[PDB]
């Protein structure tokens, strides 16, 4: 069959090798950059 | 005093023997290794100095940290020192063991050997010409000659 | 454009002029484009910059000595595509790649003008708008733009304690802390109470609300004096702007009571105007006869 | 034109010389405070200043391809002299 | 849902491969202290090493245990084999780090962190 | 003594150089290759400029590839003088060392005075190279390969009809050819072993189809034949300098599209579009167009290549640095089978291994 | 122009090759040497 | 410079120094800038 | 176009048999080796007497960071920070604001001397070439923090050295 | 407080302490862990050296840039205290000789020179002085060591009336003279005792104990004045000391009684050289002292410092003296000494 | 066009693209995408289950004939859900060319080692494991070739970040060597240099 059924959260964060300081207490922003109004493009 | 004019020609006998003789251990690591054998190459020649190569550690003086120090060899460069006998010298040849070099900012690098072990002569470059590194060694020569081990302790 | 240059000549040397203490100008930088014309006239509604003269001598200026100061005159420095009006206080001082534009929102108006602080090395540098189509198009107010500098003059860094002689001087926290809470402990009722500022957000708001209520105090006050007569603030619809900032696009009468909205929250009356403008709305006015 | 602040220390060019409770002058116990003593501000002040006949100057620096960009310097400001925006050199409309 | 595995069906030949992993490093644990001339005990060593075990004690998938399974025999392989130094079996045991702030008011004394 | 296996740990000069790469622009992140292989710098950096310009769809005017194919065989000159008199150095002979350094200090003063910097130059960049050849540098390149061909005919004499030599490289790790293009050889690792493959022949770059020049061949596999074809190859290189001095084309330096190129300095300050042109491009930099090159040149340890991956800014998505010496030191595993220590270090002679690139 | 170029009638010509002079006797010559050497020892 | 002599300025050393490592004149870094952040400073009068 | 080094059949014959068991018991390639290196004794050795005399290099060296000045007193430096742009170690640190005459003038120009790489597009990149990086090699220092200069350091080293980087950037600056 | 010495960072290499410390006699064993323990919060410390620089290059790899002042100071002279320490906001003072030269009795090492740091510190403007002396101190004791100590002990904090005067009972580590002095009379004959080495008592106590109370003191405002009493939490006799440290170092052991009529005279028997003495008679006198309890004072208890017994870092000490046959052995070889 | 534009290859482009069609229509089970860039060089988008099937027919084929591994390469795009873009290049020394076969894979799925194909892979896909996390099964000795040993992480993903997260410095304390959290004495002052005018308007990504 060669394929396991895996329904559980997808979660690498014992991979990454991020110390937990950095994971639980940082507050990552997802964003648009807005235009710089300097210019036009 | 008497004494003390004795001390002082002791002094200076073993300062110029020490000065007069260094003894630097085989030790390169990146580009300045190719330059440390250019001031061992015939044109500057470090051995018109008494400066002789020796590759042991246990029978070297002065160890020219030539290259970049990565994390992967901060340990094995501070047993080589360990396993040098005082008195011992360092010498910090080029940028990245001076003080991280172009790859301060990087993950697996040791951003200068003075983290590990104690540097006497700081010579800058990326590398140093073999004039410029010989221009250390011969600092290094001018900072031994200024030492003034018997005659502290004669005052100590 | 090209990668080289078939001039050979003498250019020209368009002189400076002195329009404030904000926008530093330098006109021989100028490309004659005129957006100083028609933010000036448009928008901020000024009616103070012109061209004079007549070909290559056409010079974007005043022909007065006269100071451009509305309220809106910094946003000049944003449109002008080059680099003949400068900020003054930003002058010199900073380089764009190296800002760190952090997203940020203003705090000198009730307006919220959404703002990006951009910075270099842990220090604010300037303080630019957000191009946001509901609040603050994409201009700011001249106090929201050059109020940076008062942010780093006079202020408070370390706790500060009376001492014997009845003088404040620098302590640690956990005696500053110790002392608070000595006095807090003994309170209860209405022997302790609060006054609320104009800058401070709705986290510590709560945050003493809460601290507050462990001693069962609700004696908290604001400096803005609110009429609490009638529904108060119970329901909502009796201390905002219930339609929207937008919602003036939408309108055509508008009655403005008692108020100087020009400097009480400039983008608002600059979307006053952009309905006087481009919707012909008729504005009344009972209160003092303002500009 | 180098002045000496109150508690014994060289003031340099740009302003900066430290507090008397400020411990960052321990680096300099036992040293000396390398500061320059050719200070720009007052060496630009002993340049008289050039007058030129023509209405639009083009200042360069000198040595021409050894100095700044080649600008162009209006001078019919005749209260204030034309300044050159890079080498601090300035010019003056002689009418 | 449907991906390809690494070494194991299910969670229960991954707890088997977790558990062979934990006997190599019970085994382990007296060597490494004895041939790389320590100044732990073996009671220490082998309570760091249930604290390592216990650190990833919160994953379900299968295949995130398997590559942790993996690593841990890399971390054994470069033990048994003298390739870690006295310095990189020690870099576990954090010793010359200053004992952080756990609590919210000694964070609020030192700094800006949450 | 018998070698049952030879693990050749690595990365202890492994300084993160294509993360580095990702975050500075590609001017920026030219010195970078000076510094992988640091005996065959100006090689790297025109594998690297290779690369940025067939990514940026331009070409080098005629005068600056004569001379970074000029300055690539003095760099093959250099890199074959260090493996040789390293190669002999790690077995014992010590002389030829001290005898050949003393040319290879005359082309690193050929390298200060094109350059300034005596190892890492900083000179061909993307777009042909930076500064023109200074007056006077060709009379003494010149003067220099009137000299150098008696370096290597008493080298030859030295070293190549010894027998204590012989004894040491005859039988040393005999390489067969299909598992030489099994394991990723090239350069002097294949025609070594009886491959005939050179990248200026083959895949030709840029003046390298006009130049005439011979390919050593070997017979053997072994240690002795790739001695004897980076001999030759100093031989050949010296002819390729013959052939270059004999033929170098007047004109410009730099590409002449100045959107790549900065402007002289001369008409920088008196230009506006070179004024504005050199602060974008000493600020920003130039944009490259999006996609992904694999440029692979013959640098004189093999085929050293750059992988980049632009995503169409100013600065390099990846950037994948293929060594010579990586290859050739997996390659060490099966050569050094059946042999003892004394050989290991011949082999790793014969390998020419500069572990800056073999780590990044 | 000024610049650095080849001068009016190129370069010499440049020697590539190898130069190994062939010195030294021939085979007979050195053992005719070595054993009358062998045999004025021995009286 | 006996035949070619260099050219003169105002503001080049008439005293070329060698390397002043080690001695007293041996160069100490610092920051060159001055405060960012003015601090408040209190009223030294009673507050009564 | 390709040749092959090592491929030489020897010949077979009882002359060169005879001459080829000669060289193997007679040790005519010894002789010959130690002739070369006896050859080399004689010669006049390569050995500058450093620090008498000094190795030869060129007007475009690369050496020691400086501030230069235009012949009037006033420095170079208009604050424009092109230099710690282009940088690729990112050793400059440029803080900047109007003086007391209102020009464009820097009040924090460092040039970490243990990030930088000598490399020389500060002097490349500088538009009014302030920033040179002038001929001084023997700048070595007892103490790692002597190798962070300061806007002070390079002031005094462009004043020190500016009787030197003027002839230099004179006889280099037609290639630029 | 000033803008400079706020503490900022989260207390690594780089970070700001708070801290500028000027640490007297820091070239010695002490000084050595102060230093290291102060140079990874980012301290600017201050060491004043007397003898050579190369003496003092150990020191160097302790902090980042500029963080570590070198310079020269006489002990007789009051301008190079004076120069040294105006800066500063607390001095350690960690100078002690175990034994007297020909320029320095004990005298000069711990009434004069801890006199003149103390006295040019309060006349200086410095917040916090911090004075070490020995827990036996005492002003009628046999010995010179603890005579004088205890008269500069009482001349420090008379003087300065907020000198944090700490205790440590006897130090043991690595560069010691301690169990470096007990280790190494292996081959000079057999361990001589005073019968048997049975009738005194000690309690050692570890360096990092005490280097983190050093530092628990600078940080604590509540540690002014004290007078800090640091020991460790076993007590022992000195004959199963010995035990212990021959039965670590799996070392041969036969001692003897040597007594009072010529045990004090094999100082002048082996200090005939005027070299650094293997051993002296206040060597003698104080290993043969007995640790004297003060329950009264406060300790490393009262300062937030779990206290690290003997046996857990006794072979990280003593592993540097065994031969070659156990150097492969453990920590769980040795069976515990017995307290007291 | 005559001085500095590059010179077009027709003839390459051409046989590239025939080249890229045979491999296309002899492989339709594992190949995605056949593309050709414009300076030439050819690319086998394919699946990562085609890992040794495709590779095994351009070692073996009598018209492929790529013997040499030049090049294997990962590249991590952070964007896609399949995030890895594993690269191999490949040299034919009798068709004189050079061949690129580019698969994907995400953190946990494995890709099947090519040793068996090429043994100079042998350190190649390690590591990609090393520098990516790329787990590559049957592999003989699977593990870190470039980090130190007691490296947490993979270097070369993009959320890890430039400076690691531990910095090595000598501590008399210990006597040892050890690893701290890092504090950077000057930060990495990241440049935000990316002009926002369209630099090339031929590969413009068509709106939403
Ligand atoms: C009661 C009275 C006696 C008191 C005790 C005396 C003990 C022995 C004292 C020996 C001499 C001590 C002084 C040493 C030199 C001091 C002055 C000095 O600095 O001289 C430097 C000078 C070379 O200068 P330098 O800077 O090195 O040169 C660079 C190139 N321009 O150096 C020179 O020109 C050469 C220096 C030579 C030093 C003397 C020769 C060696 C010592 C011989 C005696 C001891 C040997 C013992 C047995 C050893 C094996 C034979
Ligand atoms: N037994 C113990 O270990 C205990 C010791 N203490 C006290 O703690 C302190 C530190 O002890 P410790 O580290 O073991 O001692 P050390 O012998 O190891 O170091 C003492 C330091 O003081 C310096 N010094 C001493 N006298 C002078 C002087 N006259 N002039 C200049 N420098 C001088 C020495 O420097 P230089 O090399 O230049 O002479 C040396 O660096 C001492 O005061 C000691 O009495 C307290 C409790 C227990
Ligand atoms: S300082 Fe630079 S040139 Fe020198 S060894 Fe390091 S990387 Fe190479
Ligand atoms: S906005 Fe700028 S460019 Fe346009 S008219 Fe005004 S000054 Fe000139
Ligand atoms: S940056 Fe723009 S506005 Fe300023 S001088 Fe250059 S082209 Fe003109
Ligand atoms: S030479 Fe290069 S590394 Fe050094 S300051 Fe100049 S641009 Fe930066
Ligand atoms: S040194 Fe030159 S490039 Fe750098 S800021 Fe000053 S003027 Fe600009
Ligand atoms: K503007
Ligand atoms: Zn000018």
């Amino acid at each position: 069959t060669q394929l396991i059924t895996v329904d559980e959260k997808l979660d690498i964060t014992t991979l990454t090798g991020v110390p937990e300081e950095h994971i639980k207490t940082r507050k990552a922003r997802i964003f648009v950059p807005a235009r710089n109004n300097m210019q036009s493009g | 005093s008497r004494g003390e004019y004795v001390v002082a020609k002791l002094d200076d006998l073993i300062n110029w023997a020490r000065r007069s003789s260094l003894w630097p251990m085989t030790f390169g690591l990146a580009c300045c290794a190719v330059e440390m054998m250019h001031m061992a190459a015939p044109r500057y020649d470090m051995d018109r100095f008494g400066v002789v190569f020796r590759a042991s550690p246990r029978q070297s003086d002065v160890m020219i940290v030539a290259g970049t120090l990565t994390n992967k060899m901060a340990p094995a460069l501070r047993k080589v020192y360990d396993q040098m006998p005082e008195p011992r010298y360092v010498v910090s040849m080029g940028s990245c063991a001076n003080g991280g070099g172009y790859y301060h900012y990087s993950y697996s690098v040791v951003r200068g050997c003075d983290r590990i072990v104690p540097v006497d002569i700081y010579v800058p470059g990326c590398p140093p010409t073999a004039e410029a590194l010989l221009y250390g060694i011969l600092q290094l020569q001018k900072k031994i000659k200024r030492e003034k081990r018997l005659r502290i302790w004669y005052r100590r | 454009g090209s990668d080289r240059s078939r001039f050979l000549e003498g250019k020209r040397a368009v002189e400076d002029k002195n329009i404030g203490p904000l926008v530093k100008t330098i006109m021989t930088r100028c490309i004659q484009c005129t957006r100083c014309i028609r933010f000036a006239s448009e928008i901020a509604g000024v009616d103070d910059l012109g061209t004079t003269g007549r070909g290559n001598d056409m010079q974007v200026g005043t022909y007065i000595e006269k100071m451009f100061m509305s309220e809106l005159s910094g946003n000049i420095i944003d449109i002008c595509p080059v680099g003949a009006l400068t900020s003054k206080p930003y002058a010199f001082t900073a380089r764009p790649w190296e800002t760190r534009k952090t997203e940020s929102i203003d705090v000198m108006d009730a307006v919220g003008s959404n703002i990006v602080v951009s910075t270099r090395t842990g220090e604010v540098m300037r303080i630019l708008p957000r191009m946001h189509e509901d609040i603050n198009e994409e201009w700011i107010s001249d106090k929201t733009r050059f109020a940076y500098d008062g942010l780093k003059r006079q202020r408070l860094t370390e706790p500060m304690v009376r001492n014997e002689k009845g003088l404040l001087t620098h302590t640690t926290w956990e005696d500053a802390l110790s002392r608070v809470a000595g006095m807090l402990q003994s309170c209860q009722g209405n022997d302790v109470a609060a006054i609320a500022g104009g800058l401070v957000d709705a986290e510590a708001l709560i945050a003493l609300k809460d601290l507050l209520n462990r001693v069962d105090s609700d004696t908290l006050c604001t400096e803005e004096v609110f009429p609490t007569a009638g529904a108060g603030t119970d329901l909502r619809s009796n201390y905002l702007l219930n339609t929207t900032i937008a919602g003036v696009e939408e309108a055509d009468v508008v009655l403005l009571v008692g108020t100087n909205p020009r400097f009480e929250a400039p983008l608002f009356n600059a979307r006053i105007r952009k309905s006087w403008l481009h919707n012909d709305l008729k504005v009344a006015l009972i209160g003092s006869p303002v500009d | 034109g180098v002045r000496t602040s109150p508690t014994g220390e060289k003031v340099t060019h740009t302003g900066q010389v430290y507090d008397d409770e400020d411990y960052r002058r321990v680096r300099f116990v036992g040293r000396q405070k390398e500061v320059n003593e050719n200070f720009a501000i007052d060496l630009i002040a002993e340049q008289p200043v050039s007058q030129v006949g023509s209405r639009v100057i083009s200042c360069d620096g000198g040595g021409g391809a050894l100095g700044h960009p080649r600008v162009y310097i209006n001078l019919d400001k005749e209260t204030k002299t034309g300044t050159c925006g890079y080498c601090g050199l300035q010019f003056r409309q002689q009418h | 849902t449907s991906v390809k595995p690494i070494f194991s069906r299910d969670m229960n030949e991954a707890k088997r491969r977790v558990r062979e992993l934990y006997r190599a490093w019970y085994r382990e644990v007296p060597n490494t202290v004895h041939l790389f001339q320590l100044d732990i005990s073996v009671k220490q060593g082998r309570d760091k090493v249930r604290e390592m075990f216990k650190k990833n004690a919160h994953v379900t998938d299968p295949r995130v245990v398997d590559l942790l399974v993996i690593k841990g025999k890399m971390e054994l392989e470069e033990t048994i084999n003298v390739w870690k130094q006295r310095t990189h079996v020690m870099r576990f045991f954090h010793e010359t780090e200053a004992p952080r702030p756990k609590d919210f008011l000694s964070k609020f004394y030192v700094g800006h962190d949450p | 003594e018998m070698v049952r296996k030879c693990d050749p740990h690595i990365g202890l000069l492994h300084r993160g150089t294509e993360k580095l790469i990702e975050y500075k622009t590609y001017l920026q992140a030219l010195p970078y290759f000076d510094r992988l292989d640091y005996v065959s710098m100006m090689c790297n950096e025109q594998a690297y400029s290779l690369a940025v310009e067939k990514l940026l769809n331009i070409q080098p005017p005629p005068r600056a590839q004569w001379i970074r194919v000029l300055f690539g065989e003095i760099t093959r000159l250099l890199n074959h003088i260090m493996a040789v008199t390293t190669h002999a150095l790690d077995i014992g002979a010590m002389t030829p060392f001290f005898w050949m350094f003393e040319e290879r200090e005359k082309m690193f003063e050929f390298y200060e005075r094109v350059s300034g910097a005596r190892m890492h130059a900083a000179y061909v960049r993307p777009g042909g190279v930076h500064q023109d050849l200074p007056l006077g540098l060709m009379d003494d390149i010149y003067e220099f390969s009137k000299n150098f061909s008696l370096r290597i005919d008493e080298l030859e004499e030295m070293l190549t009809n010894n027998r204590i030599w012989r004894n040491r490289t005859v039988d040393i790790g005999v390489v067969t050819a299909e598992d030489a293009l099994n394991y990723g050889f090239s350069g002097v690792m294949l025609r070594g072993s009886g491959i005939q493959w050179d990248l200026r022949k083959t895949q030709p770059y840029d003046v390298y189809d006009q130049v005439e020049f011979d390919v050593p061949i070997g017979s053997r596999g072994d240690c002795y034949d790739r001695y004897l074809c980076r001999v030759e190859e100093m031989r050949q290189s010296i002819r390729i300098i013959s052939q270059c001095l004999n033929k170098m084309p007047p004109g410009e330096i730099k590409v002449d599209d100045a959107k790549v190129s900065p402007p002289k300095r001369a008409e920088m300050k008196t230009s506006m579009e070179s004024l504005i042109h050199h602060f974008k491009l000493y600020t920003e930099g130039y944009q490259v167009p999006p996609g992904a090159t694999y440029t692979a040149i013959e640098a004189p340890k093999g085929e050293f290549g750059v992988y980049l991956v632009s995503d169409g800014s100013s600065r390099p998505y990846r950037c994948k640095i293929k060594a010579p010496g990586f290859a050739h030191l997996a390659g060490l595993d099966k050569m050094s089978k059946g042999h003892m220590l004394a050989d290991v270090v011949a082999i790793i002679g014969t390998q020419d291994i500069v572990f800056g690139e073999v780590d990044r | 122009v000024k610049q650095d170029m080849p001068p009016v009638g190129g370069y010499g010509p440049i020697d590539y090759k190898r130069n190994l002079p062939r010195r030294g006797l021939s085979g007979y010559s050195m053992f005719a040497v070595g054993i009358g050497a062998l045999l004025f020892g021995y009286w | 410079p006996t035949v070619k002599p260099p050219t003169a300025r105002k503001f080049i050393w008439t005293n070329h120094k060698f390397n002043l490592s080690g001695t007293p004149q041996q160069y100490v870094p610092y920051s060159t800038t001055r405060k960012k952040i003015q601090e408040w400073v209190p009223p030294s009068t009673p507050y009564k | 176009t390709y040749k092959y080094v090592n491929l030489r059949e020897p010949s077979m014959d009882m002359k060169s048999v005879t001459d080829r068991a000669a060289q193997t018991l007679l040790w005519t390639e010894l002789i010959r080796g130690l002739g070369m290196t006896l050859s080399y004794l004689f010669r006049e050795p390569a050995t500058i007497n450093y620090p008498f005399e000094k190795g030869p290099l060129s007007p475009r060296f690369r050496g020691e960071h400086a501030l230069r000045r235009y012949p009037s007193g006033e420095e170079r430096c208009i604050a424009c920070k092109l230099c710690e742009a282009v940088c690729p170690a990112q050793a400059i640190t440029i803080e900047a604001e109007p003086r007391a005459d209102g020009s464009r003038r820097t009040t924090r120009y460092d040039i970490d001397m243990t990030k930088c790489i000598y490399c020389g597009f500060c002097q490349e990149a500088c538009p009014v070439d302030a920033i040179v990086e002038g001929p001084n090699f023997e700048f070595s220092t007892e103490t790692h923090e002597e190798l962070l200069y300061n806007k002070e350091k390079l002031l005094n080293n462009g004043d020190k050295w500016e009787a030197e980087i003027a002839a230099n950037i004179q006889a280099d600056y037609l290639y630029r | 407080l000033h803008h400079a010495v706020i503490p900022h960072g989260k207390g690594g290499r780089s970070s700001v302490s708070g801290i500028v410390a000027t640490v007297f006699g820091a070239t010695g064993f002490l000084g050595r862990y102060l230093v290291n323990h102060l140079g990874r919060m980012g301290s600017q410390v201050i060491v004043p050296y007397r003898c050579e620089p190369y003496d003092t290059m150990h020191l160097r790899p302790m902090g980042d840039l500029g963080q570590i002042i070198f310079m020269d100071w006489n002990g007789r002279d009051k301008d190079s205290i004076r120069r040294a320490v105006e800066h500063s906001n607390v001095v350690i003072n960690l100078v002690g000789r175990e034994w007297e030269t020909k320029n320095f009795d004990f005298e000069d090492v711990f009434v004069k020179i801890p006199q003149a740091i103390a006295q040019v510190s309060k006349e200086a403007g410095v917040e916090k002085f911090i004075h070490i002396s020995h827990l036996n101190a005492d002003i009628k004791s046999s010995s010179k060591y603890l005579r004088n100590k205890a008269v500069g002990e009482k001349e420090v904090r008379e003087t300065f009336p907020e000198a944090t005067i700490i205790k440590p009972a006897d130090i043991f580590g690595r560069e010691d003279r301690f169990l470096n002095y007990f280790a190494n009379i292996r081959w000079f004959g057999g361990v001589p005792l005073i019968s048997l080495g049975k009738k005194t008592v000690k309690q050692p106590v570890y360096i990092v104990d005490v280097t983190k109370g050093i530092i628990n003191a600078i940080k604590d405002p509540d540690a002014r004045g004290k007078t800090f009493a640091f020991v460790g939490p076993n007590r022992y006799l000195l004959f199963d000391l010995v035990q212990y440290v021959f039965a670590v170092a799996h070392r041969p052991f036969l001692p003897y009684p040597m007594p009072h009529f010529a045990y004090r005279w094999i100082g002048r028997l082996f200090e005939i050289s005027p070299f650094e003495p293997w051993t002296t008679r206040d060597k003698v006198e104080r290993i043969h002292t007995t640790d004297r309890t003060l329950p009264h004072l406060p300790g490393l208890e009262d300062l937030g410092v779990q206290a690290t017994p003997l046996e857990l870092k006794a072979i990280e000490v003593l592993r540097r003296h065994r031969t070659y046959r156990w150097l492969s052995s453990e920590i769980e070889d040795v069976q515990p000494a017995k307290t007291v | 066009t005559r001085p500095t534009v590059r010179p077009r290859n027709d003839v390459a482009h051409k046989q590239l693209s025939a080249f890229g069609e045979y491999v296309a229509e002899i492989l339709p089970k594992y190949v995605q995408q056949v593309q050709v860039s414009c300076f030439s060089e050819l690319e086998i988008c394919i699946h990562p289950d085609g890992v040794i099937p495709v590779l095994t027919f351009l070692r073996d084929h009598s018209n492929a004939q790529f013997k040499s591994l030049a090049d294997l390469t990962a590249v991590d795009i952070p964007t896609r859900q399949n995030r890895f873009e594993i690269v191999y290049n490949l040299l034919s020394l009798r068709f004189n060319s050079r061949i690129r076969v580019k698969t994907y894979t995400d953190e946990l799925t494995p890709v099947e080692s090519s040793v068996s194909v090429y043994k100079a892979a042998n350190w190649y896909e390690r590591e990609i494991w090393d520098m990516f996390g790329v787990f590559f099964a049957n592999h003989p000795d699977l593990r870190r070739i470039l980090t130190d040993y007691g490296f947490e992480g993979h270097p070369f993903r993009k959320d890890f970040p430039l400076s690691g997260y531990v910095e090595l410095r000598y501590d008399d304390e210990v006597k040892r060597v050890v690893a701290e959290p890092v504090e950077l004495a000057q930060e990495f002052r990241k440049f935000d240099l990316n002009s926002p005018w369209e630099a090339f308007p031929a590969y413009r990504q068509p709106p939403e």
